[PDB]
């Protein structure tokens, strides 16, 4: 709200939107860029947000500010966009910040789910997949929320270097984020004895 | 607590249907 | 906000409202139903919300979706109500579950 | 989790600049 000689936030709606699979593959992993728009399903509605309420553009992912004992991160925008002043009016401003975070993930027996460093639960087995009978592993999400890419080469966002050895990349779109990790067979990877 | 609260939409809502 | 060829959430206000004692006794325990309206005191104001912004009705409580290692739950609505499209307008929609 | 989540603005945003 733009009053006389002062401005006040009537509201700040903050949301986390998953990056679609095609954007993770074609834009982030291939070119190190994100779309300036966020199009996603929230509250049973398809919603589209435009950064600075402008047309869609490709924006470069840059390293986040260094923090102690913190993993690597990248983002596109560091400033929040607020609407320009118009006196005696309520105005709205949209900020879209594409964020990529390398995180540690932990799973306890029987490994039907795992957690991320952010504290977000993923209700899918870390070993879920399409091969070696891993399709029988637990999943809570719909089939279209999961994707598995064979022969995936990870391109580093900082050094811009393509990975030498391919991996099997699991991608899962939760309602808040998309999580990608390397698929490995369960039996050689975990044990109940140490 | 985090596990049970973050299951709220999976139990009481629908996260896939688009009206 | 309903723009042209796109819609965007300007805001999503989320609240948890207590079920009054008489509703717990007479409706939920006696008939397994809930009122479609939430009338409660929030921020020193009596606020009333109507599901889908419609008249008050009695809605059956149905079992929640099964999850592993979770206790029993019941709810009335599984879909969030959003206002119908009207171009170049901000519209509000209420969901009471 | 609290430590890493409360560093979010100090990593991905700017808390000082006034437009």
């Amino acid at each position: 709200w733009f009053g006389h000689r002062y401005s006040q936030f009537m509201g700040i709606f903050e949301d986390r939107a998953p990056v679609p699979f095609e954007e993770v593959i074609d834009k982030i992993n291939a070119k190190g860029v994100c779309r300036s728009t966020a199009k996603y399903v929230r509250n049973n509605m398809e919603t589209t947000a435009f950064h600075r309420d402008d047309h869609e553009t490709d924006m470069e992912l840059k390293p986040a500010k260094v923090a102690t004992r913190t993993s690597r991160g990248w983002h596109t925008t560091d400033l929040k966009y607020n609407p320009s002043r118009v006196e005696a009016f309520h105005r709205y401003g949209t900020t879209v910040n594409c964020i990529v975070e390398e995180v540690d993930a932990r799973s306890v027996y029987p490994y039907d789910e795992f957690v991320l460093a952010t504290g977000d639960f993923v209700y899918m087995s870390p070993f879920y997949g399409y091969r070696e009978g891993s399709h029988t592993e637990h999943t809570s999400y719909a089939a279209d929320r999961f994707k598995q890419v064979d022969g995936f080469y990870a391109r580093d966002l900082t050094t811009k270097a393509r990975a030498t050895s391919p991996t099997t990349r699991n991608l899962l779109t939760t309602p808040k984020f998309t999580v990608a990790w390397d698929w490995v067979p369960k039996r050689p990877a975990v044990c109940t004895m140490t | 607590v985090q596990r049970r609260n973050q299951l709220h939409d999976l139990r009481f809502a629908d996260i896939d249907t688009v009206i």
